[PDB]
């Protein structure tokens, strides 16, 4: 292993530091305008030079490593006695499910997965609502010349039969039964990567890691190669919690490794849920795009 | 028809935000 330069000297502003990590979602960025966010961000701005000065030197050997780094930097963001602690702490584990639904704060993803170029229309069957027109969104992968699915996105588009419906089983089942179905099997949501595909996937982030980190890779290799991990990363969504955070740290962290300082993604931009959008080779076509380099 | 995703409104079972996770079926 040959050291690398380590992060740059020429550092981002302040301005831009405070929105590393951001999470600058298109119908609501004030949230990384308040202290604690860019608080929040400058931290994670710090934390992943360091990483980036122990990756320049060999200290950090694997992908592993280097996403228990961001993961301990995520964890030291929570505050004392934060019941999410586990959950931030923690891989996903092949014996569950994964899930996140499409509500505040995620509903401009809405209006992606409806418009998507490469949504299907679909009918879901479900225990309560019955039969519903969705679209679609199946991302997936292509590994070693087999398909992997990654991450499924739904839409239901007969929105006022919904809000028909939802009124009428509330009372029958009580506002428990029906928010124990809406976590799980919410009309609009995100079903993850299986867990049980995290064994091959973390196999192949440790060999892109081992890629990143050498010394004879042109700028454009380089960013490629940095782009790809963090498709596979967020798309993989490791951990229970926290993965988006984790997997944006992992490559800003390869980036400084070579001294390359990668300015926030653009408002609007919000990296894991544009990686969940795309498949690999478009999202590393993109990504230079989804950073803000504009002077 | 409301847009999508605000079928949703003055429910108090509506889902959080955020992912969760759940023994396989």
């Amino acid at each position: 292993f040959r050291a690398l330069p380590g992060p740059s000297q020429r550092q981002l502003e302040v301005y831009d530091q405070c929105l590393i990590g951001a999470a600058r979602w298109p119908d609501d960025s004030s949230k990384s305008n308040t202290p604690e966010n860019r608080a929040y961000c400058q931290s994670m701005y710090n934390s992943i030079r360091s990483a980036g000065d122990e990756i320049s030197r060999g200290g950090i050997t694997s992908f592993e490593e280097l996403w228990g780094r961001a993961t301990e930097w995520r964890l030291s963001k929570l505050q004392r006695g934060e019941p999410l602690y586990s959950a931030f702490a923690s891989e996903r584990t092949s014996d569950t499910d994964a899930v996140t639904p499409l509500v505040k704060p995620y509903k401009s993803v809405l209006a992606r997965v409806v418009d998507h170029e490469d949504a299907h229309d679909e009918i879901m069957q479900d225990n309560l609502f019955g039969d519903l027109n969705v679209k679609v969104y199946r991302q997936t992968a292509y590994l070693h010349g087999n398909v992997i699915p990654l991450n499924t996105f739904r839409v239901a588009t007969d929105t006022e039969y919904l809000r028909d419906r939802v009124a009428h089983l509330r009372t029958e089942l009580g506002a428990k039964a029906l928010k124990q179905h809406l976590q799980r099997y919410n009309p609009d949501r995100i079903d993850h990567t299986n867990a049980s595909y995290l064994p091959i996937i973390k196999d192949h982030l440790n060999d892109l890691y081992r890629q990143a980190i050498s010394s004879d890779l042109s700028q454009a290799e380089l960013i490629s190669l940095i782009a790809r991990t963090h498709w596979w990363a967020a798309s993989a969504m490791p951990d229970q919690r926290g993965s988006a955070a984790k997997a944006e740290f992992a490559a800003r962290a390869i980036a400084s490794a070579h001294g390359i300082e990668l300015p926030p993604f653009r408002n609007g931009n919000v990296s894991d849920i544009e990686a969940m959008l795309s498949g690999e080779e478009e999202f590393v076509e993109k990504y230079r795009s989804l950073l803000d380099s504009d002077c | 028809a409301p847009k999508f995703g605000d079928w949703d409104e003055n429910n108090p079972s509506s889902a959080d935000g955020y992912t969760h996770i759940f023994n396989k079926v």
